[PDB]
């Protein structure tokens, strides 16, 4: 009966301003993020390092931080503003979360 | 019937033929 | 049933007419593309999804009809001449 | 609840569609699979059987002494005399039953504004014709009265003889003491652009006049929880 | 866009970094229109602090508003933040270009319509936002830059406290201050320009 | 059981259905002519050309419906580009020609 | 998607199969329902597809009599249309609603089955057996039995339609500007008729066979709309009170 | 309107425990009608609206 | 000339003090025009303290910002100062008017760039000037308004002590303070509303 009360407390006049429910769906996902390093068109010597400390895709370096790829004595400031450059096109930038990641693998 | 159609580009093709 | 269906075959006194008058159009305008359609965006479909609208559908462009005009093998001729279409990735 | 006992969404109004002084809107969308049957048949009990309201019940027309009698000086017969009063909006402040009087003797359909103006009855319909003269010697004259009951009772149910408090002169007519006239309602489970099991409680009331469409929900409401004190407490 | 049928008849100058591209006294006869790079607006007083209004990158006009009424003087200040490309038309030869497309005309006249809103939402931010309030907001709009540093906690930005002052319109010493008032209550940290805030991501 | 595409013959190129990919149902004759009653056209076509016969305008039409736009006219049916051959070794020889 | 390969790798065989545009993609593309064998032409006819949570294809009630199937343990193929031009012949010829009369003869094809009959037959119900007529004022009134001009037919006289059930109670309704005796039963199929085309029906028990030279008249003068509608409220009235 | 107390309000007025896993409480102040409407909107609130442990 | 080729389609429709022209949250299908009196425009916070960002009188446009980019809504809200008689022309058949003539559209954006030079210079007077100064200021920009009524000894105005720390950007206890100050030194003069100011002229 307490559930039934509840049910209607909406009309004993009650201090209870809550809203119901403001839900947006709308599944949407970014394939784009998907796509290797090799379509940022980038320099050979930047092609060797990446690949070298395990980059093989865009979402792999931007789940990093260009605070940390500094201490690697393989790279620089040059090697991580270039990137982003082009990341400003694509509608990346280091610092964002993403999902659905890694893409289709050796799932066990 | 084939005579008689409903095209003409809406306008952009009656100077065609 | 479906909007301004029965309203096209009773405007007209005749039902197999009004078939080619949104088929042999309707499908060359998406060969097309879309700007061969001066009309305005007013007589169009609706479709509800996503709080918006899409598609195009037609049997809303049935209005000014008339007898003779061009023959049936320049439709298709003079048409994918002025415009190619196709499919490009970057 | 603190001790998270509940853990389900709880309904509540928030917006009250006045298209008019009597008939409006009530919706509830936040609802589950099962809350949507119980509410639609807790409250269906209440509208159409527990409402206060006021109505005719009593007509007694000078000259008039049955139903299947004539009258001299109207066009319809005395039976459509008390059809068209079936829909009369009367709205008393405070008083359980209150009497009033007709005088108007002449030619033109009486109106509800012929009616003696009191203080505490108030008209919210006073364009509302109830009878129709022809000549000079037509001349109505009746004690319309108004009072509260509980629920709908037509004529031909609160009628036995020609005997009672006041035969002669009297005349039965159908009472709708409940302000609500009908209730209906539908689940049709809505499909919605998101979730699957989704459904909303329109409540279809169109009132008379006797109270507010706003207020009336609450009300009804209200003696509902008035029955839930030796559950929720009670201790 | 407005870019069809629009810089084919211009006048390419280009204005080198922490340049005078509109002098407020002037009259108006020059049109302006970016095409790479971006620009800062803002205006000074008798001392010689300046105070930046609004950013403006590419794809937006540069004093436009002597265009309608002849007779006109700047408004405001308009220096060049980074090496931009901007072409230069006289109203003249402007009013030709809108009688052979209107479009054009619709186009400019659009963006005066935002900039309109923006420039009076800046007033009200100098007289209900104070300077800690003020400040916290420039601390995530610059962290959306792309010259922004992320960092494993939050976000890494690299400004001057003067430049601070000069975009929420106040002292050096106060932000400063405030700064590191905020460490104490555990909010956010700084080590003399790093400042990396909490919360973020 | 739902089939959308599939492997195809050679000679005969018609719609098959192996054990991973689902068959076709097959469109018979019985169809057809309930089909003609109506008085139809292009729906009577498909059925007999690209959906089972003809091959090279089963992939054109696939590059059509995928960028939203509308597949053209089909061509020539298989089965009867072939005919004229299996005809022409019968001491008979067929040619084709327009207006 | 952004691309057609990618999206390929999607929806393959696994656990990330999602809903998303699936809703969309199928709202104005008819289908061509097949069940075999195929004498006539009605066996093909085009419905509006709509999703909905299972694995079989659910076929509408009032169509069962040109299928001539039952649910036993059947089985239909279906066709889908891919060039635009058969999508609007879909329409046109091929759908359902527009072919509703009998090509051989003229009689509508479509007529109510099992249920939907019986809910019509219990609503439109009397008990017959009168003796003549009189005045009946009081005494009789006995539910809603038939009778000439007396019962509550006479006593209840109600202007609008809308107060008379209720409590069960039938009375005097308007109808064509005329006064007729019959009840909420004789009176509520009877009065949506007029909604669209006023007509008039002979006073007998409504069947099977009474809606079929109804639906014949409601097509002569009108197109193919004002007379769809009719049967729409007929399979909603139809499964209501066959349950109670 | 009004509205003043019209109705009486129910009240706990004697359980009985024949079983420590069934019971038979019983409410006394109940008009007439709304022994069925408070019945009918409670036989579908413990069928799936309980938690419990299993 | 243009503008009155501008009322032969409008619809007269004169509306009430406190009325309601302007609804922040509805759509955008109505041109307005002022054609007699006066009308204010401001915005409001999270509490309830006001701020006007500019004074429309007459001969000006009433929101016009919804009209170059179809499908805004309502910016700010619009309060019906006085009695003030307002035309009406949906954006719809406005848009098939400049087509034919870009010449009626060359009035309308003309006042939206007057709009911007007493904005943009009014921030800078807001971030170094003190109270003194920027009321000081104040009072000669409100002379200056066609709405001012001469006065024999200056000019007289009507305007709350709230609107004034909205244009000068403080609070209203301020602005009180520093208004009886200067009665006392015999500079201007104050009784509720009315402000007459002396010096002027
Ligand atoms: N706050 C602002 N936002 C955008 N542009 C501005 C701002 N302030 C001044 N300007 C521009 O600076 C220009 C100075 O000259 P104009 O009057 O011709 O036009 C002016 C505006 O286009
Ligand atoms: N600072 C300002 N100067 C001039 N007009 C304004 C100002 N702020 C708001 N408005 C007007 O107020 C209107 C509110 O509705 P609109 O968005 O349609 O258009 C807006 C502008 O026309």
């Amino acid at each position: 009966a307490t559930i039934l009360a509840e049910q209607l407390e909406a009309f004993v006049d009650l201090r209870d301003v809550r809203q119901p429910e403001v839900k947006e769906e709308k599944p949407e996902f970014d394939p784009i993020l998907l796509r290797p390093v090799d379509d940022l068109e980038l320099t050979v010597r930047s092609a060797n390092c990446l690949k070298a400390e395990a980059i093989h895709y865009i979402g792999d370096l931007v789940q990093r931080t260009e605070v940390e790829l500094l201490k690697t004595p393989n790279l620089g400031k040059k090697s991580l503003t270039e990137i982003k450059d082009v990341l400003a096109s694509r509608g990346l930038s280091l610092g964002m979360r993403l999902e659905n990641w890694p893409p289709a693998s050796i799932a066990d | 019937h084939q005579d008689r159609m409903r095209r003409r580009a809406a306008g952009e093709a009656p100077a065609a033929p | 049933a479906r909007v301004t269906v029965q309203d096209a075959v009773e405007k007209i006194g005749n039902r197999f007419d009004l078939v080619l008058v949104a088929a042999r159009r309707a499908r060359q305008m998406q060969v097309g593309g879309k700007d061969p359609l001066v009309p305005e965006e007013n007589d169009k479909t609706t479709v509800i999804a996503l709080r918006e609208i899409e598609e195009g559908l037609i049997n809303n462009q049935i209005l000014d009809v008339r007898e003779r005009q061009e023959q049936q093998e320049q439709e298709a001729a003079e048409l994918q001449a002025v415009t190619a279409i196709a499919e490009g990735r970057r | 609840m603190q001790g998270s006992v509940t853990e389900f969404l709880k309904p509540r109004l928030v917006d009250i569609e006045q298209v008019s002084s009597t008939h409006a809107k009530v919706t509830l969308e936040p609802l589950e699979r099962g809350f949507g049957h119980t509410l639609g048949n807790a409250l269906r009990r209440i509208l159409l059987s527990s409402m206060p309201g006021c109505a005719v019940t009593e007509v007694e027309i000078d000259g008039v002494l049955h139903e299947y009698s004539t009258k001299e000086g109207v066009q319809e017969d005395i039976l459509e005399i008390l059809l068209n009063l079936k829909g009369l909006a009367v709205r008393v402040q405070g008083k359980d039953e209150v009497i009033l009087t007709l005088n108007k003797s002449g030619i033109g359909p009486v109106t509800a504004a012929d009616i003696t103006h009191d203080g505490d009855v108030e008209i919210v319909k006073p364009q509302h014709v109830i009878c129709h003269l022809t000549d000079e010697n037509a001349s109505i004259s009746m004690r319309i009265k108004v009072q509260r009951g509980r629920g709908y009772v037509p004529a031909s149910t609160r009628i036995h003889s020609e005997e009672d408090e006041r035969p002669i002169g009297r005349l039965l007519v159908d009472a709708c003491y409940s302000p609500v006239e009908r209730i209906a309602y539908n689940v049709e489970a809505a499909r919605v652009e998101q979730r699957t099991d989704l459904d909303k409680l329109v409540i279809e009331m169109e009132t008379n006049g006797t109270i507010d469409p706003e207020e009336a929900i609450r009300r009804a409401a209200t003696i509902l929880a008035e029955q839930l004190e030796a559950f929720v407490d009670l201790r | 866009p407005t870019l069809e049928w629009f810089l084919s008849h211009c006048h390419i100058h280009k204005y080198p970094s922490k340049s005078t591209l509109i002098h407020q006294g002037e009259k108006a006869e020059t049109l302006y229109y970016i095409v790479k790079g971006s620009v800062a607006v803002l205006i000074k007083d008798e001392e010689g602090k300046e105070m930046i209004l609004s950013y403006l990158n590419q794809g937006d006009f540069i004093g436009e508003l002597g265009l309608f009424e002849e007779g006109q003087e700047r408004s405001a200040w308009v220096r060049a933040k980074t090496a931009c490309e901007v072409a230069e038309i006289s109203y003249k030869k402007f009013r030709q270009l809108i009688q052979v497309n209107p479009d054009i005309l619709m186009r400019l006249s659009a963006q005066m319509a935002r900039r309109l809103q923006v420039t009076s939402e800046k007033v009200g931010n100098l007289a209900f936002l104070d300077v800690t309030g003020r400040i916290a907001q420039t601390l995530l709009n610059l962290a959306k830059q792309p010259d922004a540093m992320t960092h494993p906690d939050g976000m890494q930005i690299k400004i001057t406290r003067q430049e601070i002052g000069q975009i929420v319109g106040c002292s050096r010493e106060t932000v400063g201050r405030i700064l590191k008032m905020l460490e104490d209550q555990n909010l956010i940290s700084a080590h003399g320009k790093t400042i990396v805030v909490y919360g973020t991501r | 059981h739902a089939r959308s595409t599939g492997s195809y013959s050679l000679v005969t190129q018609q719609p098959l259905g192996g054990k991973a990919q689902f068959g076709g149902q097959r469109f018979g004759e019985m169809e057809v002519w309930a089909l003609e009653a109506y008085g139809a056209a292009y729906t009577l076509q498909e059925m007999l050309t690209v959906k089972s016969d003809d091959v090279n305008g089963r992939t054109k039409m696939y590059k059509n419906i995928v960028d939203g736009n509308h597949q053209m006219e089909p061509g020539m049916p298989e089965s009867f580009n072939v005919l004229l051959k299996e005809i022409r070794s019968l001491g008979i020889n067929i040619e084709l020609e327009d207006e | 998607a952004t691309t057609i390969k990618a999206a390929k790798k999607m929806v393959e065989r696994e656990e990330a199969v999602v809903w998303d545009i699936l809703d969309e993609v199928i709202r104005e593309h008819p289908v061509l329902l097949n069940r075999a064998p195929t004498l006539h032409r009605l066996g093909i006819q085009a419905f509006e597809p709509v999703l909905i949570e299972g694995k079989a294809i659910q076929l509408h009630p009032l169509v069962c009599a040109a299928y001539n199937a039952d649910f036993d343990g059947d089985q239909m193929a279906v066709h889908v249309p891919l060039t635009l031009e058969a999508q609007l012949e879909a329409r046109a010829l091929m759908m359902s609603t527009n072919n509703i009369l009998s090509p051989a003869n003229g009689e509508p094809i479509i007529v109510p089955s099992q249920d939907v009959v019986l809910g019509l037959y219990y609503m439109t119900r009397d008990c017959v057996n009168a003796k003549g007529e009189g005045m009946v004022l009081t005494g009789p009134k006995e539910a809603e039995r038939l009778y000439r001009s007396g019962l509550a037919s006479l006593h209840a006289r109600v202007k609008v339609r809308i107060t008379e059930y209720e409590k069960d109670a039938n009375g005097e309704l308007v109808a064509k500007t005329s006064l007729k005796d019959t009840t909420v039963g004789r009176a509520i199929l009877w009065m949506i008729v007029p909604k669209g085309l006023p007509y008039s029906i002979v006073n007998q028990a409504l069947g099977k066979k009474a809606i079929s030279k109804m639906l014949n008249t409601c097509y002569r003068i009108l197109g193919l709309k004002p007379t769809v509608i009719f049967a729409d409220q007929i399979m909603y009235t139809g499964f209501a009170y066959a349950a109670r």
